[PDB]
């Protein structure tokens, strides 16, 4: 605002290992709710670990 | 004679009195002003009109009483 303060989530830092919140159902029979979310995930957390950063779940 | 002896303390006591709440009534100015302007630049110009509008209320005074110490030092020592 006005002025600022600095706090470490405010301002980015090279990344060396990432993390995930993964949010799934509990119940079946969502038809291809889950798997889609799951493939999007495993993709973008192959490409990241592509280039040696490590995920977290 | 004798009184040149007193007129001049006469004087410099007013006039240290004077520099004493002069300085010290600034100088508790001037900070809450400072402060004020180092949280919001671009405040700073409306703040240093309203400083420069109380800063004349407080020279008042002590400004009366330089006058007379200089016309003590002066028009009668």
């Amino acid at each position: 605002g006005n002025l600022e303060y600095k706090h470490p989530y405010l301002e980015d830092r090279d990344v060396k290992r990432v993390g995930y919140l993964v949010v799934s159902t509990d119940r079946g029979l969502a038809g291809g709710l889950n798997i889609n979310l799951f493939k999007k995930l495993l993709a973008e957390m192959k490409t990241w670990t592509d280039k040696g950063v490590q995920a977290d779940l | 004679n004798l009184n040149m002896d007193l007129l001049y303390m006469a004087a410099a006591v007013m006039m240290g009195l004077a520099a004493i709440g002069a300085a010290i009534g600034i100088g508790i100015l001037g900070g809450k002003f400072l402060e004020g302007a180092a949280r919001q630049p671009d405040l700073i110009p409306l703040l240093r009109t309203q400083f420069f509008i109380v800063m004349g209320l407080v020279d008042a005074i002590p400004m009366i009483a330089v006058g007379l110490g200089l016309y003590v030092m002066f028009a009668v020592a």
